[PDB]
Protein backbone atom coordinates (compact mmCIF):
# COMPACT_ATOMS: atom_id res chain seq x y z
CA UNK A 1 0.00 0.00 0.00
CA UNK A 2 1.74 3.32 -1.31
CA UNK A 3 0.32 6.61 0.43
CA UNK A 4 -1.65 8.67 -1.91
CA UNK A 5 1.21 10.86 -1.67
CA UNK A 6 3.86 9.04 -2.49
CA UNK A 7 1.69 8.26 -6.43
CA UNK A 8 1.63 11.96 -6.78
CA UNK A 9 4.31 14.12 -9.18
CA UNK A 10 4.28 17.04 -10.84
CA UNK A 11 5.09 17.65 -14.25
CA UNK A 12 5.74 20.98 -16.15
CA UNK A 13 4.95 21.34 -19.93
CA UNK A 14 5.42 23.94 -22.78
CA UNK A 15 2.46 24.59 -24.60
CA UNK A 16 3.42 22.26 -27.20
CA UNK A 17 3.03 19.63 -24.28
CA UNK A 18 6.73 19.24 -24.26
CA UNK A 19 7.90 18.13 -20.99
CA UNK A 20 9.87 21.16 -19.15
CA UNK A 21 10.42 19.40 -15.60
CA UNK A 22 9.20 16.65 -13.75
CA UNK A 23 9.38 15.10 -10.40
CA UNK A 24 11.58 12.54 -9.43
CA UNK A 25 9.37 10.69 -7.79
CA UNK A 26 8.24 9.54 -11.50
CA UNK A 27 11.27 7.33 -11.60
CA UNK A 28 9.19 4.92 -8.84
CA UNK A 29 6.44 4.78 -10.12
CA UNK A 30 6.86 4.85 -13.90
CA UNK A 31 10.46 4.12 -14.48
CA UNK A 32 11.35 7.37 -15.90
CA UNK A 33 14.36 9.84 -15.42
CA UNK A 34 13.05 13.18 -15.79
CA UNK A 35 15.37 14.14 -17.95
CA UNK A 36 14.76 11.89 -20.45
CA UNK A 37 11.44 13.28 -20.62
CA UNK A 38 12.26 17.03 -21.63
CA UNK A 39 11.85 17.81 -24.81
CA UNK A 40 9.09 15.01 -25.54
CA UNK A 41 5.49 15.82 -26.32
CA UNK A 42 3.01 14.01 -24.03
CA UNK A 43 0.81 12.54 -26.68
CA UNK A 44 4.43 10.38 -27.42
CA UNK A 45 3.11 8.59 -24.17
CA UNK A 46 -0.84 7.81 -24.33
CA UNK A 47 -2.25 4.66 -24.92
CA UNK A 48 -3.87 4.98 -28.38
CA UNK A 49 -7.05 4.27 -27.30
CA UNK A 50 -7.14 7.32 -24.79
CA UNK A 51 -5.30 9.58 -27.45
CA UNK A 52 -8.35 11.31 -28.87
CA UNK A 53 -10.09 11.91 -25.44
CA UNK A 54 -6.49 13.67 -24.03
CA UNK A 55 -6.95 15.47 -26.89
CA UNK A 56 -10.35 17.19 -25.90
CA UNK A 57 -8.86 17.57 -22.82
CA UNK A 58 -5.99 19.44 -23.87
CA UNK A 59 -8.71 21.63 -25.60
CA UNK A 60 -10.87 22.17 -22.71
CA UNK A 61 -7.14 23.25 -20.78
CA UNK A 62 -6.98 25.84 -23.55
CA UNK A 63 -10.12 27.21 -24.02
CA UNK A 64 -11.08 27.50 -19.98
CA UNK A 65 -7.45 27.35 -18.16
CA UNK A 66 -7.66 24.26 -16.48
CA UNK A 67 -8.98 20.72 -16.38
CA UNK A 68 -8.82 18.00 -15.26
CA UNK A 69 -8.35 14.91 -17.84
CA UNK A 70 -10.20 12.00 -15.88
CA UNK A 71 -8.51 8.57 -16.73
CA UNK A 72 -6.25 7.61 -19.24
CA UNK A 73 -2.76 5.26 -19.42
CA UNK A 74 1.38 6.15 -19.53
CA UNK A 75 3.04 3.79 -21.28
CA UNK A 76 5.53 2.51 -18.99
CA UNK A 77 9.31 2.82 -19.09
CA UNK A 78 9.75 -0.92 -18.96
CA UNK A 79 6.88 -2.18 -20.99
CA UNK A 80 3.18 -2.04 -20.15
CA UNK A 81 0.87 0.44 -18.99
CA UNK A 82 0.17 2.70 -15.54
CA UNK A 83 -2.99 4.21 -15.41
CA UNK A 84 -3.10 8.56 -14.51
CA UNK A 85 -5.41 10.77 -13.39
CA UNK A 86 -4.05 14.43 -13.76
CA UNK A 87 -4.97 18.27 -12.81
CA UNK A 88 -3.80 20.55 -15.56
CA UNK A 89 -3.64 24.28 -15.46
CA UNK A 90 -2.37 26.58 -17.81
CA UNK A 91 -0.17 29.48 -16.07
CA UNK A 92 -0.43 32.57 -18.08
CA UNK A 93 1.72 35.32 -17.63
CA UNK A 94 1.42 39.50 -17.89
CA UNK A 95 0.08 30.82 -22.38
CA UNK A 96 3.83 30.36 -20.83
CA UNK A 97 3.32 26.77 -19.64
CA UNK A 98 1.16 23.69 -18.01
CA UNK A 99 1.58 22.41 -14.78
CA UNK A 100 0.22 18.87 -14.23
CA UNK A 101 -0.52 16.98 -10.88
CA UNK A 102 -0.25 13.58 -12.26
CA UNK A 103 -2.18 10.81 -9.62
CA UNK A 104 -1.32 7.19 -10.56
CA UNK A 105 -4.26 5.13 -10.36
CA UNK A 106 -2.89 1.97 -10.92
CA UNK A 107 -1.13 0.77 -7.71
CA UNK B 1 -4.67 -0.41 -57.94
CA UNK B 2 -3.09 3.34 -56.50
CA UNK B 3 -1.61 2.60 -53.28
CA UNK B 4 -2.35 5.24 -51.16
CA UNK B 5 0.14 7.83 -50.20
CA UNK B 6 0.65 11.47 -48.93
CA UNK B 7 3.61 13.90 -49.20
CA UNK B 8 4.69 15.77 -45.23
CA UNK B 9 7.86 17.86 -45.16
CA UNK B 10 9.50 17.86 -41.56
CA UNK B 11 12.01 19.75 -39.82
CA UNK B 12 15.10 17.54 -38.36
CA UNK B 13 13.27 16.83 -35.10
CA UNK B 14 10.39 14.99 -36.93
CA UNK B 15 7.57 17.90 -36.77
CA UNK B 16 4.73 17.94 -39.44
CA UNK B 17 6.06 21.54 -41.22
CA UNK B 18 3.62 20.77 -44.66
CA UNK B 19 1.13 18.08 -45.18
CA UNK B 20 -0.59 17.10 -48.62
CA UNK B 21 -4.14 16.82 -48.36
CA UNK B 22 -4.04 12.86 -49.49
CA UNK B 23 -2.97 12.46 -46.21
CA UNK B 24 -6.88 12.24 -45.46
CA UNK B 25 -7.76 9.39 -47.49
CA UNK B 26 -4.18 8.01 -46.31
CA UNK B 27 -4.77 8.36 -42.67
CA UNK B 28 -7.76 10.14 -42.14
CA UNK B 29 -6.69 13.44 -40.57
CA UNK B 30 -6.85 16.83 -41.85
CA UNK B 31 -3.71 18.44 -42.70
CA UNK B 32 -4.19 20.69 -39.83
CA UNK B 33 -4.45 17.78 -37.27
CA UNK B 34 -1.02 16.62 -38.47
CA UNK B 35 0.97 20.45 -38.99
CA UNK B 36 3.22 21.07 -35.80
CA UNK B 37 2.92 17.80 -34.37
CA UNK B 38 5.81 15.08 -33.94
CA UNK B 39 5.65 12.61 -36.42
CA UNK B 40 6.48 10.29 -33.33
CA UNK B 41 3.15 11.24 -31.75
CA UNK B 42 1.22 9.03 -34.19
CA UNK B 43 4.07 6.14 -34.21
CA UNK B 44 3.25 2.64 -32.02
CA UNK B 45 5.34 2.82 -28.78
CA UNK B 46 7.61 0.07 -30.46
CA UNK B 47 8.19 1.87 -33.38
CA UNK B 48 9.25 5.20 -31.75
CA UNK B 49 12.64 5.22 -31.39
CA UNK B 50 13.26 3.22 -34.85
CA UNK B 51 11.53 6.63 -36.39
CA UNK B 52 13.79 9.10 -34.02
CA UNK B 53 16.79 7.39 -35.22
CA UNK B 54 15.41 7.84 -38.68
CA UNK B 55 15.30 10.96 -38.91
CA UNK B 56 18.12 11.53 -37.17
CA UNK B 57 20.01 9.34 -39.75
CA UNK B 58 18.28 11.05 -43.19
CA UNK B 59 20.28 13.56 -42.70
CA UNK B 60 23.58 12.36 -42.45
CA UNK B 61 23.30 10.75 -45.67
CA UNK B 62 24.08 13.45 -48.39
CA UNK B 63 20.46 13.52 -49.45
CA UNK B 64 20.14 10.38 -50.39
CA UNK B 65 16.68 8.00 -49.91
CA UNK B 66 16.43 6.61 -46.26
CA UNK B 67 13.31 4.18 -45.92
CA UNK B 68 11.38 3.15 -42.74
CA UNK B 69 8.74 1.09 -41.90
CA UNK B 70 6.13 1.93 -38.57
CA UNK B 71 2.69 2.05 -37.29
CA UNK B 72 1.09 4.69 -37.79
CA UNK B 73 -2.42 5.75 -35.79
CA UNK B 74 -5.14 6.71 -37.72
CA UNK B 75 -8.04 8.56 -37.32
CA UNK B 76 -9.93 5.59 -36.15
CA UNK B 77 -7.01 4.66 -33.17
CA UNK B 78 -6.30 2.18 -35.66
CA UNK B 79 -2.65 0.77 -36.42
CA UNK B 80 -1.76 0.82 -39.99
CA UNK B 81 1.60 -0.08 -41.63
CA UNK B 82 3.30 3.03 -43.39
CA UNK B 83 6.55 2.79 -45.47
CA UNK B 84 7.92 6.68 -45.17
CA UNK B 85 10.55 7.08 -47.44
CA UNK B 86 12.49 10.27 -46.91
CA UNK B 87 15.38 12.25 -47.95
CA UNK B 88 16.55 15.65 -47.47
CA UNK B 89 16.63 18.80 -48.95
CA UNK B 90 18.93 21.74 -48.96
CA UNK B 91 19.06 24.68 -51.41
CA UNK B 92 22.45 24.80 -52.88
CA UNK B 93 21.81 28.62 -53.37
CA UNK B 94 22.29 29.13 -49.74
CA UNK B 95 23.15 27.64 -46.46
CA UNK B 96 19.59 27.77 -44.69
CA UNK B 97 18.81 24.42 -42.68
CA UNK B 98 18.14 21.34 -44.84
CA UNK B 99 14.53 20.08 -43.86
CA UNK B 100 13.22 16.64 -44.87
CA UNK B 101 10.42 15.62 -47.62
CA UNK B 102 8.61 12.18 -47.02
CA UNK B 103 6.79 10.01 -48.97
CA UNK B 104 4.27 8.48 -47.06
CA UNK B 105 2.37 5.33 -48.03
CA UNK B 106 0.27 2.32 -46.30
CA UNK B 107 1.46 -0.54 -47.08
CA UNK B 108 0.87 -4.96 -45.97
CA UNK B 109 3.28 -5.94 -43.32
CA UNK B 110 3.10 -9.68 -44.71
N1 LIG C 1 1.27 9.81 -20.50
C1 LIG C 1 1.41 10.81 -19.94
C2 LIG C 1 1.61 11.89 -19.24
C3 LIG C 1 2.26 11.83 -18.00
C4 LIG C 1 2.45 13.00 -17.27
F1 LIG C 1 3.09 12.97 -16.09
C5 LIG C 1 1.98 14.21 -17.74
C6 LIG C 1 1.34 14.25 -18.96
O1 LIG C 1 0.89 15.42 -19.49
C7 LIG C 1 -0.44 15.69 -19.46
C8 LIG C 1 -1.40 14.79 -18.93
C9 LIG C 1 -2.79 15.12 -18.94
C10 LIG C 1 -3.15 16.33 -19.53
C11 LIG C 1 -2.19 17.18 -20.03
C12 LIG C 1 -0.83 16.92 -20.01
C13 LIG C 1 0.03 17.98 -20.68
F2 LIG C 1 0.13 19.27 -20.23
F3 LIG C 1 1.02 17.58 -21.55
C14 LIG C 1 -2.76 18.45 -20.59
O2 LIG C 1 -2.82 18.40 -22.03
C15 LIG C 1 -4.16 18.58 -19.96
F4 LIG C 1 -4.95 19.34 -20.75
F5 LIG C 1 -4.06 19.14 -18.80
S1 LIG C 1 -4.65 17.01 -19.73
O3 LIG C 1 -5.32 16.68 -18.57
O4 LIG C 1 -5.10 16.57 -21.01
C16 LIG C 1 1.15 13.11 -19.73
Amino acid sequence: FKGLDSKTFLSEHSMDMKFTYCDDRITELIGYHPEELLGRSAYEFYHALDSENMTKSHQNLCTKGQVVSGQYRMLAKHGGYVWLETQGTVIYNPPQCIMCVNYVLSE
Amino acid sequence: CQPTRFISRHNIEGIFTFVDHRCVATVGYQPQELLGKNIVEFCHPEDQQLLRDSFQQVVKLKGQVLSVMFRFRSKNQEWLWMRTSSFTFQNPYSDEIEYIICTNTNVKNS
